[PDB]
RNA sequence: UUUUUU
């Protein structure tokens, strides 16, 4: 739970990075969102599909 | 507690009275007695293999090392019997098979 | 803010050695679905996506070597292979047999493509042309000619008219099919291409070069409209949506990307195989994806319109 | 090149970058006169004297190419004498040594680079230029232990392995294993080094033999067509492809389940041809490469039987060209192929002019142990025991190894089937005594023990010594199961010879133990006479 | 170069078997087969130059 | 009288090149003392240490290209050996008769080292793995693994349950061997390591390094208690004696040098072996040091304890 | 010692 309410953190912190005119956090955020979902802690729920 | 779960679940089983939700107040102490409790086996044969099919079909989806650790065995298990757990720290591919 | 994209099916071992092509056909005009593999033997399995799952159809096979192209057609039940044995045998999918054989070497074939009214199976060459055969109708009427060096991709405009030519060094050439003359040479990569498609409406040409960059060309003109870096390592197919708003790349670090063409980002990547990915395709209404792989595995995904 | 030189035309040539890059437009071309002449120039006016080395060097290449390697030599010890050498002076210094045969000069650079010089982080480089000048002496196994001592100082570095399976591939194929590992190693290490790397651990699995567990996935065939799909532009690729093609089919045959792969082999010709044609220049190289694969395509089409197509094929080389000794002897092999196919007897003017052509293109052990088979075939014993003499002598002064055992074996099995026939003239049987012994004072060969077995059990058939030694052949494990097999079914006849039920059964279960189907038939067939 | 000629009888006893070498590889490894014909060493001309 | 460290001996030519692996074990308490080394030249040769002298036993072999590591086991008399094409074999040393020939795939192991009880024969690999393969019975019994570059140097601890393994890339990870869970990283240096050395009851850790720097570690923590600084090029082996006293370092810069870790200062350095140093061993207690160079010459020198 | 969302 913690780890999947960071990485949608780590993601609207891209969308202010691109806002306030920081184009290397902007990159380095859009890194640390890629690299933080991967496995069974984003595993698609059975009610959706 | 192990006894008196035993005995109400005899007392529950002679009637048809099953389908019990036990409500318990801490995580530690809810997966604790569905670990002590430890033989009912309240599901026939094709019970069985309904349950085996459907949780098979839906945990073959994703990989090999994330299908083999500790809770999800463990809680094969237990729902092989008929028996589930339902806290708030267990994987969310696990409550919604249970459920 | 992105989509729900994910796995729906995984055939465990569909070959028995790497498979380096897939093409997927929704041929029929009713839900038929079928996917037809290649692979590093003879065998040139045709698969049927029936409702929910891959079941096997047809292990026809009349090959000797590994197959290292794969084609299907859009109007008839057909599909067409190409080897390193040096032959261009197309199949029937219906009763599953051979209906024809065509000698070719390295010489003359490396590359398959059909036409959008399945008529003539271009290829392309090792002297730098491209040879147009002709099905159901014989052999080699004509040959488009760069003059280049080997040609490993070809890309047929869903409305016809435009033809395009990746090659090892970079070069790229478009010609148009109504008349066959050159209309332009773009200088692209500096390594090898080996993947090219167009948009449907064809105003948008994608390569996928050897160094890690997909350039985004622009038809009728030699507009580039940018590069899309994201990968790792080479880059080895790159398939179009149906819909002219995302695209699909698989590289050789073992990844899926799904980028859009819009702002040139890459909305959701696929980290579920585990050795080079040598194929990715859409289906008809774009909405699921099928990937083959270095190790023997058949991914289908679900990418939600 | 012109439009560079008319281009650096029009501007006044006064500053260093514009002189240099004349120079270097005007050597591009040819015209090494005048560009020697524009690197002097260059150096007139110099600073920073870095450039200077670098200058004299490109002087020192440049009038080298046109000859006067004496003033080359010297151009570069005067770069040399500067107060501290580039590493490019001492490299080139070092290739200048190898290009002329003497190794004096190349020892002295090569320890004079290795000395100071440790900013230099190609590591590759220098390895490959210590390799080189242990290879011009001769050397030949110096060589690879050479690049395996350089592996072992960096366990990293894909290009290292890579280059210690090529060198196992040329230089001392017997460690043809190891090589196949060291390739596999530089494949996995990285990605970009796969194309050289499946190449080499292809070559170095062809050389090997079949020496696996009969694993698919894995065979020469695998990796070469993986290495195809890679990098489809170098003709060594489809070289491999056709060597693959027939070794597998060689295999197959061993086995004994069905020839496949049968006709691509004028394609694949016409595949290596396409592709040297766009390569710059390594020049022997290409020319050999080109020779091999035509050697190779004519065969490959006699053995399938499509006779008709290595005519046309050789005809037309020798339409082109006045004659070169080489492909005469491939027209007369595929000419003489039909006869001899069926019984004739040839004559001696067909039989002479064979021999004549043979000593044409001598040098050469595979052409005289073709010329011994045909003279074995029509039967003219001793004759074809002094071609494989020939032979043998041949490949022992050239340093060659497969070649001696090929020929050493090949001459036992002559005397050995002219001892089947019951001749007289009790000769033959030494003839095979002294070529096994010369075979087993070079290696293990199973092949040579057997064929001693046979020798002994056929000439004083007796009764202990003869099953004692076919017994040490069909027992130790390690051994062939053909070679293991006939062994055996020599062993079972002279043991029922000497009665004894016991050890007949013995023998039965021994092939139970393995898979046979006509010893035990035989024994079936034998226990009621 | 001296007999020129030598008879021989082709099937002198029928039970026993004829010996066919095949050989596979530069490193030595050979094999035997059982229907009798020419030699068919694999890889004659050698390895290719790589 | 003063007994100062004596050469004491010479052995110009033991193998035909380089020499890479030296082994002493003190297996029979009678005058056995078998000296094993591993040389390039694909040859493992035991010696024994007679009266005051080597007189070779015998030379044994079977490996393609150089042997880089050989072990002798404590316990029982029995010798292991590997090579650079990853095939490990295990020797009698009472005939010289090959026991067991563990083989090993393209990349499995480059290093060796036996269990106290030797009964595992742990190994490092290329891409980062330790797996471990039974003695004399078992193959790959198990493999700990973690993420990380070329693992050159295995220590063993002599009690138990720690296992800590060099990097090329410079780090050091120790393992229990109860379970397979890392104990802890230690960043290490930022070159490679090549030489992992334990102390009788293992409390202390010493490493080697690329940079002519020793470092010497606690085993309850990351504690870096100590730095030496006298190697000028790069330090290639590091072996302790029977008491935790002093240990001898072997760099490249043709230099043994005898450390000691309760002063830290080199009490004696030896000038032998004209070209650069691969091994240095000590016997079943701390009188005698045997050193094998580059150069093919081995040296026993002594040491009183 | 329970429970939770942008």
């Amino acid at each position: 739970r913690c780890i999947q309410r960071l990485a949608e953190m780590c993601r609207s912190l891209r969308g202010a990075a691109r806002l306030v005119g920081e184009p290397v956090l902007g990159a380095k955020m859009e890194t640390a969102a890629t690299l933080l979902r991967r496995d069974i802690v984003f595993a698609a729920s059975l009610y959706t599909q | 507690d192990r006894g008196v779960y035993l005995s109400l679940l005899a007392s529950l089983r002679t009637r048809a009275q099953l389908p019990v939700v036990v409500f318990t107040f801490s995580r530690g102490r809810c997966d604790e007695q569905a670990s002590g409790l430890t033989s009912l086996d309240l599901t026939t044969s094709s019970e069985k293999s309904e349950i085996h099919l459907f949780l098979q079909r839906c945990l073959a989806r994703l990989r090999g090392s994330d299908r083999q650790l500790p809770q999800v065995l463990h809680m094969s298990e237990l729902l092989n019997r008929g028996l589930g757990v339902h806290h708030s720290g267990i994987l969310p591919i696990l409550k919604e098979i249970v459920e | 803010m992105t989509n729900q994209y994910g796995i729906l099916f995984k055939q465990e071992q569909a070959h028995d050695d790497a498979i380096w092509s897939v093409a997927w056909g929704t041929n029929k005009k009713e839900n038929s679905e079928t996917v037809v593999t290649g692979s590093l033997d003879d065998l040139v399995k045709v698969w049927k996506w029936r409702d929910e799952r891959l079941d096997l159809q047809w292990s026809l096979e009349g090959h000797q070597l590994g197959v290292v192209s794969v084609d299907i057609s859009h109007t008839l039940p057909i599909a067409a292979s190409s080897s390193l044995d040096a032959h261009i045998r197309l199949w029937d999918l219906e009763n599953g047999k051979q209906i024809k054989s065509i000698d070719a070497g390295p010489v003359d074939a490396w590359t398959l493509a059909f036409s959008p009214d399945s008529q003539y199976l271009a290829t392309g060459t090792h002297v730098g042309k491209v040879n147009i055969f002709g099905v159901e109708s014989g052999k080699k009427e004509y040959s488009l000619d760069t003059r280049g060096k080997f040609i490993l991709s070809i890309a047929y405009s869903p409305d016809g008219k435009y033809l395009a030519s990746g090659a090892i060094d970079g070069i790229i050439n478009i010609f148009d099919i109504a008349t066959g003359k050159l209309l332009h040479t773009l200088e692209g990569h500096a390594m090898p291409i080996r993947s090219l498609t167009f948009s449907p409406d064809s105003q948008l040409l994608v390569t996928a070069s050897d160094d890690g960059y997909i350039k985004i060309y622009d038809v009728q003109h030699a507009n580039l409209a940018g590069t899309l870096s994201g990968h790792a390592s080479w880059v080895l197919n790159v398939a179009f949506c149906p819909d002219d708003t995302h695209f699909v790349s698989s590289s050789s670090d073992k990844s899926v990307k799904v980028w859009d063409v819009g702002t040139r980002t890459c909305v959701h990547t696929f980290f579920d195989h585990q050795d080079q990915v040598w194929g990715v395709k859409y289906n008809g209404n774009g909405s699921k994806i099928v990937s083959v792989g270095d190790d023997q595995e058949i991914h289908i995904y679900d990418c939600p319109i | 090149y012109d439009k560079a030189i008319q281009a650096f035309k029009s501007t006044p040539l006064e500053v260093l970058e514009d002189i240099i890059g004349f120079a270097l437009a005007l050597f591009m071309k040819g015209l090494y006169k005048e560009s020697s002449k524009a690197y002097e120039r260059a150096l007139s006016i110099v600073e920073s004297e870095q450039d200077k080395a670098h200058i004299l060097t490109a002087l020192a290449i440049t009038e080298y190419k046109q000859g006067k390697t004496d003033v080359a030599k010297t151009l570069l010890f005067k770069c040399s004498i500067l107060k501290e050498p580039t590493t490019e002076s001492l490299q080139a210094l070092c290739a200048l040594g190898l290009a002329m045969q003497d190794a004096t000069l190349s020892k002295a650079a090569l320890n004079e680079l290795l000395k100071h010089i440790k900013h230099k982080d190609s590591n590759y480089q220098r390895c490959l230029l210590t390799s080189a000048i242990y290879a011009l002496q001769g050397r030949s196994v110096a060589v690879q232990k050479q690049i395996s001592k350089a592996v072992h100082s960096n366990p990293g570095d894909p290009a290292l392995w890579s280059l210690l399976s090529r060198v196992v591939a040329q230089y001392a194929q017997r460690n043809a294993k190891g090589g196949v590992v060291a390739g596999n190693v530089a494949h996995i290490l990285d990605s970009n080094h796969g194309k050289k790397a499946l190449l080499y651990t292809a070559v170095n699995q062809l050389a090997m033999g079949s020496s696996s567990a009969e694993d698919e996935k894995n065979t020469a065939l695998k990796t070469i067509q993986k290495a195809a799909l890679l990098s489809p532009g170098d003709p060594a690729i489809w070289a491999g492809l056709m060597a693959a093609c027939h070794a597998d089919d060689k295999l197959a045959l061993v086995n004994n389940t069905q020839p496949k792969r049968i006709d691509l082999y004028l394609a694949l010709l016409s595949a290596v041809s396409a592709s040297i044609k766009d390569e710059k220049f390594f020049e022997n190289y290409n020319q050999s490469l080109e020779k091999w694969s035509l050697s190779q395509a004519v065969t490959g089409l006699i053995d399938t039987g499509r006779i008709s197509e290595a005519e046309t094929l050789c005809t037309k080389n020798l339409k082109s060209n006045p004659d070169q000794p080489a492909v005469i002897l491939l027209l007369r092999q595929v000419q003489c192929k039909p006869l001899l196919e069926s019984q004739k007897p040839l004559p001696d003017a067909v039989l002479e002019e064979l021999q004549k052509t043979v000593m044409s293109n001598s040098t050469s052990v595979p052409a005289w142990q073709w010329l011994a088979h045909v003279y074995q075939s029509q039967g003219m014993m001793r004759a074809a025991e002094m071609c494989y003499r020939k032979s043998l002598q041949l490949a022992s002064q050239r340093g060659s190894w497969s070649g001696k055992l090929s020929s050493l074996l090949r001459l036992a099995l002559l005397a050995l089937k002219v001892c089947m026939a019951n001749i007289s003239n009790d000769h033959w049987p030494s003839l095979v005594q002294e070529a096994t012994t010369e075979a087993l004072k070079l290696c293990f060969c199973p092949l040579a023990v057997l064929l001693q077995a046979l020798l002994q059990f056929k000439r004083k058939m007796g009764a202990r010594e003869t099953r004692r030694l076919l017994e040490r052949v069909v027992y130790q494990p390690g051994y062939p199961k053909s070679i293991a097999s006939t062994a055996r079914w020599y062993l079972l006849r002279h043991l029922y010879a000497k009665d004894d039920y016991e050890l007949i059964d013995v023998l039965v279960n021994n092939a139970k133990t393995h898979g046979d189907t006509r010893a035990l038939e035989l024994n079936q067939r034998l226990s009621s006479q | 170069m001296m007999e020129t000629e030598r008879l021989v009888l082709p099937p002198p006893d029928p039970l026993d078997l004829p010996l066919r070498a095949v050989e596979l590889g530069c490193t030595g490894h050979w094999e035997l087969l059982n229907l009798p014909g020419a030699p068919e060493s694999s890889l004659p001309h050698g390895l290719p130059p790589c």
